């Protein structure tokens, strides 16, 4: 596999590749990674890559907490689409490292939690759904440095920035020209 | 001719396992024709069921009220969640089960409108709580018990028998066998 | 017409294969439309099947015994599980079987509104056990022995011969062979 | 006759959940056959129904204005998207329904011809542009609310209730129940 | 009508490939009908069939001898297996088959209630050492061969032509050609 | 009887979503039977299509223009590609369309004797230009625009709406609504 | 009646998409039929197909030239390969076909007793050799082209016109439209 | 296979991920990676990372048992949910190493069982399942610190417990933040 | 697979193969390959060949800024197709050492862009695909030295180039012989 | 497999087969595997065995300017079939390096290009076509030293030459034997 | 995979397996291996075990004039079956090293050469047939040293020929006895 030969090389040279869906597999291979090059060395940074459309709320909070915990400044990149759990993971990079490349599109907008299960299971998911998000909307205010205001303003509607848009709103703090 | 066709003469609804929206079309077209064949008289709808669409069956239960000649409904074997409205919502002095017949009050399944909107589980969830309530208040009505007890009982799947079910407010009398030896 | 049809006009039931909770529905339509066209005259249902859903089958047996016309029931071939509760629960003096009938005494299986409630195994294990109550409760009524007594035999997937139904008392009689040559 | 059969005798269509172009045809066929055998009769549509293709309610909407005879509508359960055009569509002083009744303000979904053009996006959105057009300029030509009103709604799924549906125009009247005891 | 139809109005019952616990009652349905609509006339039944389900092939089994009607036997290429005992079970004197007409004594399949017990190995066992007694017991019963001697061909498959047939009892005569030149 | 049948004895042909080779073999059935029954009597056809195959709608054309009743068209809906050929081809002041109606020039696509030549695009492109010249040339006939005029709307998929279709030769006019309130 | 059934009333065939062996068998019965009703009146066979096997086709052949009324053909849209036959085999003078009709001469495709011989290829290609034999014969038969002018043609995939198809010798007259305005 | 690559290297570092279901086949592996791990080397500690919904309750058990045999200091994760057999093993994990990360989700509820087999089955293996289950609350208060009948009045109900809460309530020791 | 071992072997020769598709996996595929050859030694030439009909507007967009980013040259090949994106893509290589073989064929066109969603949702995906192309059409014209207006003529048509053709518009600055 | 690691052996004793439909995926395949040995070796000659059927013959293409820019001589083979573009690319190799087994079948014809897409794309398609393919013919007429007419009065038929008749048509340069 | 190392150490000592079909895929494998074995090392023997059906003709010709050109001996053995092209095969192995085993089974036929495409081109598939076939027979005549009317007289009738009888008819010069 190809595919999986060059994802080898650019791990060993502290690269995250976040190409799709921030589903539950998705989150714990991230996890996984995150915590093997921490592991291996704490002294160096981590640049993750990002083109997703998004997904799970709960997913993108696992692997918001493990960049985190990692003793490790980690760099995000913006690539293609940061959208949803996409943006929120570009914009938790840390400060002064979060990038996005000039033609990248960067979406604020909620997760739909997804329904599965009974009637009475639904109601219950909803609330646990209505937690979550409130408390990404207050990291995102946070990481962005808008008024939760804002943040629920535009991310209640399918508000896209253009990178040099995401810049002034406070995702990016850079745009990578050459 | 078959029965079923029989019953339709004898103005009887059988309503059976074929519970989904499709089908609640029907029974709502037998409902209609048999009031204008003749208006004056009773329609008994038999009730054998695992329940169903909510939305449907509320469809049902609004052309059953809306209809001026009595119906009457007996429980043969289920009448599981949303059947049990259909079952108290006939006649009342003409709600009627057998003695092995089980009411399920359960909490009403997720159909109806669920298309694919974006916030599926805001939306689905509240689609629920609204389908709760419904059901909750159109029993209170038709078995008298308030609706704060009909939720405690919905809430853990309470099965009635064909004697609880009278308690209940649901079934009016428990036929009786007819053993001839 | 077909037989089948032929045989309706004559007022039998022919309960066969098909034996999910939708042709159950078939058997109690059949059954309530012989005894509207005429309340006086026997009803023979010929049972040949390999069991069925238990929920569905109480749900004719309660139409069976609810209805005024006797019935009579004689076993071609299988009367498993469910389907004895049915051969038994004809009109005493009417119950009969053919020599290579086998009436097959055997737990109830799993079927009904099992519809997935969470805790499955807590919840079908106690539908089980009340399936099995209601089966040996029921035989006992039809067959004079001891609910206790039917429950060992069930436990152990008890067949009966022709013969052997007599003595357990879901036959009164064992029909005979007319041979001409 | 089967109802359905026995409804169309009466003169009444029944829109159920088969709302696909292919089932559109069957609707037209009924209302361009009701008008012939009688001009002068009014003619009911029960209306039940998961919204549809909006290109061929659209048909029906013009069969239904072009067509001498009055056509009343009935909700009975839902009238979603574009179902809730044909609702408001039949006669003033003729748009009726049930208190459980809800009528969803929907945008249209893509159908028609969509076979494949290659710019798919430019011209699917510019077809999903030209119904919203139309939904919002039907419904104020029925519902006496401004287009831009109606816009408004539609893009937040609004869902009405049987009463709110009046205040908002597409009903003109909530039908009764008629409780006999 | 079509053949089939006419064969019926005939009193013949064409047994086919359809050997099926299904079709078992059809053939049951037939027999109990033609009996009731004359009993005193001979039924035809001509046989070309594949074997079958042993359990449903004795149940007609037990039909065949029970009604009083003379019914007797042709066999028309095929009669495997079950449909042998079928064949030998017409009355006597009217046995009858054509001389490309193959009878073939095998062991009978499992089949019947093999619902899923958990020990399938000891209880199909079983089975099959009953179904393979009545099939030599009720062969015996009809051919004059010892069960014993039914036994050892029976293990050993062996395939009758029409004439041998008759040495071996099944056959009373073979049906002559009518060439006409 | 159903309308569609209803409609055949009032000589109205309605032709759908079916515009399959298969199905154009019913049209011209429709036509030929219509035609023979009273040659004087004029035959409505109503249109509501996604086109379909060129080559067997060219079939319907052609006996369209065979027969001696005249024919009449109404546009209901669709009348995409090779419909709106057919829809053109109705005797002249006798074209008609609902006013959202539309009609949709296009290329006709890839269909009949396309069974496997090896030079398949050579083939096939030669096909496709032989069957767009048919269909410039046919609505040229119709309409009274020149071939070449149609050529270029017909490659940027012109759609017309009931009015446009007028200025285009293909409806002679667009019917009006009945408003009775 | 539904057209086709109108149709076979006035003595016409309509062979169209279906031309599997199975259906070819139609075609004959319908021939042998319209003979036996009245061999002195003509029957007309509507064509409009995209060939079909050969064998099959050529049995049609033999049972058109068989029968003693006059067969007249005329073609709609198609008449691909083997079809081709069938409209040339009609009665001289009354060969006819619609202007947009096409005769299309292909070499037969590979079909009939096909089943699994082991030399295919040696085996097969002999059937295609015989088969494009019996199509060049018996077009020249019919058309008075010799047949090797048919076999440079048929090895080209020529295409004619309904005008070409007069020169070739396959059509007497191209039929003329009926314009009324 | 990048997902087998990362999860080898983790390995190496003594790490074990618990990502889905806690079924039988899950447990199986699990039980494998924790006996390495030990006869690898028993002087050091194994860390458990969980991010699952939960499973069979004698899957779990397996694990369990294989987590206390095995003569090393366990410590354990919650990464995102530990419900049900997640949360189990979340809190079986030893004192003063149960972690939960700031968003993590702690359920403690009950696992199903699962109706297999016939009815005559059905019934037998519901009363295993009720010895199992009774024992997994037993060792819930114990790994807890709670009456027994709180852990019944819990787990009977869907109840979600937040990072914070489920520290409060004795399944987690700590909660990592940087 | 020989496949995968055949491009691997020519990964670390510096060459990158885009042969299809151009879809949102392709793409990632291609800016980890262009990532990582950079990331191994930027002093050198990246070649990449192009044979691919084309895909979505945002895959294309993702592989041109990975492009613009790497520090290092990128030359480019049309050794077939380069249509669509894959004329984007070829046109972007840099100056001097965009080429074509004698039999390639380059065609300017637009993406579709593509339609999922509700109606709702088909309505905005459309707005931004405008924005994207405006900004494809830009960059043509820069990349060929035309007026804008060239681009869009040609764009909107199903317009071919020959490899001769393509060098004189500007796609290509030389075609490859021996 | 087997299969994969012969070839991979094979490649290194600069050894490239065409076994079957020179599709797209065929000949990127072909064209990475050329300029692969190439890269590694200019001053040595490739051997290119060839058992086809043929296919498109824009893939064919590819492969042929592929065999042309490879700064190195390609000898080819034919070993069983050289059909359509299979014959192009046995006729393409170097001069007094093309050769036929003696059982060998080599068939002069033509693609037959492949009809997609909508009326309107086919109608495109097919002109696009009609250009490659006379282009195949000149070429041919070129490699065989035949008059073009007569490429195109086989070329249109279904000629099938045996190895013998090959070479005495200037397909092949040698018939080896042993 | 177990099958797979076996053969390739079994290639390593110079032993090739036909195990079935030889169709164009199995022959293109086969003469893969017998153009590497003979590239590797032209001083040593290769041994060919066949236990096959047959299959095509044009794929059985590939094999055995690639056998014929590697500059190496070639051993065939039957081990099982040697129908139709195994039997060419077998027979065509060279003087003094064709062996079959003693309850080998040989079976001189003719392949079906089997029927695609449109009635046109099935009648010109059989004229290539049959020319490949009289081929076939000549060379079973000079392989076994038989008049060639005799090999059509038994190639025409399913004949099989017991390893003791294929011996004495020609295609054999050895049986392997221990």
């Amino acid at each position: 596999s190809l595919t999986d030969s060059v994802y080898e090389r650019l791990l060993s040279e502290r690269i995250i590749f976040l190409g799709s869906e921030v589903n539950d597999e998705i989150a714990n291979r991230l996890c996984a990674q995150i915590l093997l090059l921490a592991a291996e060395d704490a002294s160096k940074d981590i640049s993750l890559y990002i083109n997703s459309p998004g997904g799970s709320i709960s997913a993108g909070m696992a692997i918001y907490d493990t960049m985190v915990l990692a003793p490790c400044d980690i760099a995000t990149y913006a690539m293609g689409m940061a959208a949803s759990m996409g943006e929120f993971l570009l914009a938790a990079g840390t400060k002064g490292k979060r990038y996005a490349l000039p033609h990248a599109r960067i979406l604020m907008h909620q997760p739909l939690g997804g329904v599965t299960g009974s009637a009475a299971d639904i109601a219950i998911q909803a609330e646990q759904f209505a937690v979550i998000k409130k408390e990404m909307f207050r990291l995102n205010a946070e990481f962005t440095g808008q008024p939760i205001e804002r943040i629920e303003a535009d991310s209640d509607r399918d508000r896209w920035f253009t990178a040099a848009e995401a810049l002034e709103y406070g995702f990016v703090d850079h745009i990578i020209t050459r | 001719s078959n029965p079923y066709n029989k019953l339709f003469e004898e103005r009887i609804i059988f309503l059976g396992v074929q519970v989904d929206d499709a089908s609640a079309n029907d029974i709502m077209a037998q409902l209609l024709v048999l009031e204008s064949l003749d208006p004056d008289r009773d329609i008994t709808m038999y009730i054998n069921s695992p329940g169903g669409g909510f939305t449907s069956l509320m469809a049902i239960y609004d052309t059953m009220q809306y209809v001026r000649a009595d119906i009457q409904t007996v429980c043969l074997g289920q009448a599981a969640s949303a059947a049990a409205v259909l079952l108290a919502a006939g006649t009342p002095g003409k709600r009627m089960a057998l003695p092995n017949a089980r009411v399920l009050i359960h909490q009403p399944s997720l159909s109806g409108v669920i298309q694919g909107q974006f916030s599926d589980l805001e939306i689905q969830a509240a689609e629920i709580e609204r389908m709760r309530t419904l059901m909750e208040t159109t029993l209170a009505r038709h078995t008298g018990k308030d609706a704060g007890v009909i939720r405690k009982d919905t809430d853990r799947d309470k099965i009635l028998t064909a004697e609880e079910a009278k308690d209940y407010g649901i079934i009016d009398t428990v036929l009786e066998y007819r053993k001839l030896s």
